[PDB]
RNA sequence: AAUAGGAGUAGCUUGGGGACAUUCGUAUUCAGAUGUCAGAGGUGAAAUUCUUAGAUUUUCUGGAGACGAACAACUGCGAAAGCAUUUGUCUAAAAUACUUCCAUUAAUCAAGAACGAAAGUUAAGGGAGUGAAGACGAUCAGAUACCGUCGUAAUCUUAACCAUAAACUAUGCCGACUAGGUGUUGGAUGAAGUGCUUCCUUCAGUACCUUAUGAGAAAUCAAAGUCUUUGGGUUCUGGGG
């Protein structure tokens, strides 16, 4: 675990076959059709995913088409611009800015935003490496919610 | 002494006394030097 | 038929007082102490004193007339410590010896639900 | 700003007057001169005008106060004392 | 429960429904009829407010009290500007007044 | 030695735990490192409880009781014989 | 502008009357206050602190 | 109280240890506690509101309201003495001989 | 070797192979005219698809499912 | 898709986590009464101290600051410092669940920064009780002390600061492998008791007892083990007094 005291396991245990199941023998298109109504429906892709398994009842992307939901949408030109993990992590630190600009005294609230900010350095660091993020790019307080915006 | 600068164990005054008297004669001669220069 | 009085015991070390009052306990009946019915009005007030007060007290509230007492115990100023006084015991004894008739007995010490610092030191008394 | 090292305001009254004074003078000084906020209006622009006695320029009220800033806590205690019942 | 649910349906406004910001717009928009519900603050003035009201209460529409300031009724909404009083116009997705 | 391997008290998980003062002598003292008497006790001694029953009103006797809980500190404790020193083994034994 | 009799214990009050009727002649001071510390049973008098 | 008298009232309530308990502890949960909790200040506040105050001076006596506290605090988790601890009066109404002298009489 | 015991093909996640412990259920509802895919352990609630009644309530593991419902298991 | 890591979703998950608002109880203390009548406080034993202008005691009111017992623990939470009334709000958190997403993002970290008990400093309140300083009575060979009684600074809150403590699980952190049993706290899985309760299996915490042909200078230690049969990764530290 990276900043907590924990070492917890909860995790995706995953099937020994990447075959489809014998319930569903869709076609490639209905999948990414399927995918498609739901990004544009203004769903982010851990959502789609999750409401692939659940609402669609299927089986995950990379098993039924062989590529990542991520990718696909890439291919059809269409995926975001700023990374959903990213998004919740700049919201929650402009969540925990905003609290703090309230309440002085919040030695915890504090705390953890100069942690998670940092965590938003490394992440964006990591992005900027990969190339998801311009040259020029850097992280600031000021400009976060014109970049959640 | 070392860093473990209590652990009075065998026949020695107090260290916490020794510290106070140490700075209270350290003040004595920060004043003397100050006095001097 | 049959009246009550209320017998308050406050006992503690230095002395173990016996006050008995009317059933409301607006207005008083007897002051006693037990300070008072020591012979040199000294020391802590002894189980034999304790009783000689409580023999005094129902001498004179049978002497004023009522009959029964119900007893309200208070121990050692309560925060200072909740222990009963010495002769708390003796004057319960001696008020039931007497012959005077016991109706209910309660502890009605002020006890504190919070805390605060008392005397002495947080080493606490040394002697 | 970044002219003094940590002086401030009180840079004005410079090397006369003994230090200690010049820092109390400086906690009071800097609160006689901010533009506080407007109950009213919802602007920052509540200013002492007379000793006693406080104007916000925007809705152009005033507000009698304490000497160096709006409110002492005396009167706030007095105040949810009086509400309450 | 109440001050989730009324910024909820402040952000719900703001992505889907229309509304409208100020004393004049909103004194236009009751007068017209075409508002639903007018959001006040107790920091509006005490006249206005009560103008506000009656040409409410006149065109049969509705008013809520905002427990909240000027700027705080402008803060839910991420402007810098004091609102003081907005109507909504159109209603998002979750009826704000329901 | 290192005599305590707990400290003499609930140390585990845990930083800070209030002080309580010594009945007997105002001693602070951890209220996890405290020693405690629950002590539920009569007023009444047996002939006393005798006396009072003769006397008493009503034949059905609610006996007043003491409902003290009553910390004792170490040094109090082992003065006033509510501990031993006991013995290098003993010292682990909860009976 | 009230009676002191009337008001609540614990109030802080200014402007006190020296005696009825004299507007004002005590607690006039810079940040000056009293409070009221007590009623009379009877209610002819009432209690202060200056 | 309906004929305006204005009260604190106060209830313990200790947990019970149901059909098996092998599990020496029996203590309850926090969140658990708390909704007894709430349950059981709504219980007394509804019981209060409705009546004048004979009333619940004749309910206190045999606990009554304990006694659908215990009843509706089992399906939460079982308790046992549930007893009115105080009772206090806040604003009482002190004058009326005559409804005095009525419910006396 | 490890394989011939059948305890340890139950605890926790990962075993000797890895595999969910998650299933699929056929559920039906009368009155719907349908029998339909769902997650033992989904996450997401589910309403049925020719009507606006409840078919599944997810929960903290697992899933509730609803009493309203009959469930075959989906299996491969 | 690493029994690495992050992110998500889900559950009327969890808890004295943090902050703000709110609110309750009680004692103590004071004032207003109240009924009494002589001593009461006080300790090794007294004296100092208070009391006929009514003390101490009783009961009622009102005020004020204060605190959160009992429950309550070889108990819970917190990065540590630290955290216990009620209800609400703003916040964070870990485990569980996942045929959900990312696709190596990591580990430990000089420099630098954050939070950091108690006391102290500086400013406002507040100054109940306790009470460094200080004052008396004793005590005693002397006592500037222990003890008794009084008592300013301080304790508390707000606003700044200060940056150390036996700031101790006296054991740097991450990582694997090692041994039983008794327990215990938070979840998930099954069954029998009367939907729920119990018990079984399993995870993440967490102690104890026994055992180490394991270790150690022994105390002891399930880590201080898997280390002359010496090398999983890394920061920091010590070199007789």
């Amino acid at each position: 675990r990276m900043y907590g005291k924990g070492k917890g396991i909860s995790s995706s245990t995953l099937p020994y076959k990447r075959k489809q199941p014998s319930w569903l023998k869709q076609k490639p298109s209905e999948i990414e059709d399927a995918i498609i109504k739901l990004a544009k429906k203004g769903q982010t892709p851990s959502q789609i995913g999750a409401t692939l398994r659940d609402n669609y009842g299927i089986p995950q992307v990379k098993s039924v088409t062989g590529n990542k939901i991520l990718r696909i949408l890439r291919a059809q030109g269409i995926a975001t611009t700023i990374p959903e993990d990213l998004y919740f992590l700049i919201k929650k630190a402009v969540s925990m800015r905003k609290h703090l600009e309230k309440n002085k005294k919040d030695k915890d609230c504090k705390f953890r935003l100069i942690l998670t900010e940092s965590k938003i350095h490394r992440i964006s660091r990591y992005y900027k490496r990969k190339k998801l993020l311009p040259s020029n790019w850097k992280y600031q307080s000021s400009t976060a919610s014109a970049l959640i915006a | 002494h070392g860093a473990s600068r209590y652990k009075k164990s065998r026949a020695k005054m107090r260290w916490k006394w020794k510290k106070k008297r140490t700075r209270r004669l350290q003040k004595k001669r920060r004043k003397m030097r100050q006095r001097s220069r | 038929e049959l009246v009550f009085g209320v017998a308050h015991i406050f006992a503690s070390f230095n002395d173990t007082f016996i006050h008995v009052t009317d059933l409301s306990g607006r207005e008083t009946l007897v002051r006693i102490t037990g300070g008072m019915k020591v012979k040199a009005d000294r020391d802590e007030s002894s189980p034999y004193a304790a009783m000689m007060a409580a023999q005094d007290v129902a001498a004179r509230l049978k002497e004023l007339g009522v009959t029964a007492i119900h007893i309200k115990l208070r121990a050692s100023g309560g925060t200072k410590s909740k222990t009963p006084g010495p002769g708390a015991q003796s004057a319960l004894r001696a008020l039931a010896r007497s012959g005077l008739k016991i109706g209910r007995i309660e502890d009605v010490t002020p006890i504190p639900t919070d805390s605060t610092r008392k005397k002495s030191g947080r080493r606490g008394r040394r002697l | 700003s970044r002219r003094t090292k940590k002086v401030g305001l009180t840079g004005k009254y410079g090397t006369r007057y003994g230090s200690s004074l010049r820092k109390q003078i400086k906690k009071i000084e800097l609160m006689q001169h901010a533009k506080y906020l407007c109950t009213f209006c919802g602007k920052t622009a509540t200013k002492r005008t007379c000793v006693g006695i406080w104007k916000c320029k925007k809705c152009k009220r005033k507000v009698c106060g304490g000497a160096w800033s709006l409110t002492t806590p005396a009167a706030v205690a007095a105040k949810s004392t009086i509400i309450r019942l | 429960s109440a001050g989730d649910n009324i910024n909820a349906k402040l952000q719900l406004v703001m992505k889907s429904g229309k509304y409208q910001f100020g004393r004049k717009s909103c004194l236009k928009a009751l007068r017209t009829g075409k508002g639903k519900l007018v959001i006040v603050s107790s920091n509006c003035p005490s006249i206005q407010r009560s103008v506000i009201e009656y040409y409410a209460m006149l065109s049969k529409c509705g008013v809520h009290d905002y427990h909240g300031d000027n700027n705080d009724l402008g803060t839910a909404c991420g402007k810098l500007f004091r609102i003081s009083c907005l109507v909504i116009t159109d209603v998002g997705d979750s009826d704000i007044i329901k | 030695p290192k005599k305590r391997r707990n400290g003499g008290r609930s140390k585990h998980n845990r930083g800070h735990v209030n002080p309580l003062r010594c009945s007997n002598c105002g001693r602070c003292v951890p209220k996890d490192k405290a020693i405690k008497r629950f002590n539920i006790r009569n007023i009444v001694d047996t002939s006393a409880q005798r006396d009072i029953k003769e006397a008493s009103v009503y034949s059905t006797f609610q006996l007043p009781k003491l409902y003290i809980k009553q910390c004792y500190c170490v040094s109090c404790a082992i003065h006033s014989r509510f501990v031993r020193v006991r013995s290098r083994e003993q010292r682990r034994v909860r009976k | 502008i009230l009676p002191i009799g009337k008001m609540p214990e614990g109030t802080l009050i200014c402007n006190l009357e020296h005696r009825t009727g004299n507007r004002g002649t005590l607690v006039k001071a810079s940040g000056c206050y009293a409070t009221v510390v007590g009623q009379s049973e009877d209610g002819k008098k009432t209690k202060v602190r200056l | 109280t309906l004929d305006n008298y204005h009260l604190r009232m106060f209830c313990i309530a200790f947990t019970k240890k149901r059909q098996n308990q092998t599990k020496s502890t029996c203590y309850a949960q926090t969140s658990q506690i708390k909704k007894i909790r709430k349950k059981m200040v709504d219980i007394m506040t509804a019981e209060a509101s409705k009546v004048l105050l004979k009333d619940l001076v004749k309910k206190f006596i045999p606990e009554s309201i304990g006694k659908e506290i215990e009843k509706q605090c089992k399906k939460i988790y079982p308790l046992q003495n549930v007893l009115i601890r105080k009772v206090k009066i806040l604003k009482r109404p002190k004058l009326d001989i005559s409804k005095l002298m009525e419910l006396h009489t | 070797n490890p394989d011939p015991v059948e305890e340890s093909k139950k605890h926790k996640l990962k075993r000797l192979i890895p595999t969910p412990n998650s299933y699929f259920m056929d559920v039906k509802c009368p009155g719907c005219l349908q029998i339909t895919t769902l997650f033992s352990h989904a996450q997401n609630v589910v309403l049925c698809g020719s009507c606006n009644i409840m078919l599944c309530q997810p929960t903290g593991g697992k899933c509730k499912l609803t009493e309203g419902c009959s469930f075959r298991k989906k299996i491969e």
